[PDB]
């Protein structure tokens, strides 16, 4: 896991990434068990997230500012992020 | 609902 801080410049400018629903493959004593998850689907060209080189397409979003997204909907998680947009920190599980 | 959300 990596904690990624995303800075915000314009009040009207987005942090520069899209999120989507996905499937997380996770490990349990039984074996690999699928679970719903939230992922970065793409980055805005020229945007803030891109420019950092810290977020990648298909990184899995694990937490928004310390709060796990497990069990939340895509809209709920979107609302968490934008609320926190001035000081957004996301814990990701990198695709690489 | 929409399948992608801009942040």
């Amino acid at each position: 896991h990596r904690r990624v801080r995303l800075l915000k410049h314009g009040s009207d400018k987005p942090l520069g990434f899209y999120i989507r629903d996905g499937t997380s493959v996770r490990v349990t004593a039984s074996g690999l068990e699928k679970q719903p998850g939230i992922f970065i689907s793409r980055l805005v060209p020229g945007g803030l997230a891109e420019s950092t080189g810290l977020l990648a397409v298909n990184d899995e979003v694990i937490e928004v500012n310390g709060i796990e997204v497990a069990g939340k909907t895509l809209d709920q998680v979107t609302d968490m992020m934008v609320a926190n947009s001035s000081n957004l920190i996301i814990t990701v599980k990198p695709a690489n | 609902p929409p399948e992608e959300r801009l942040i």
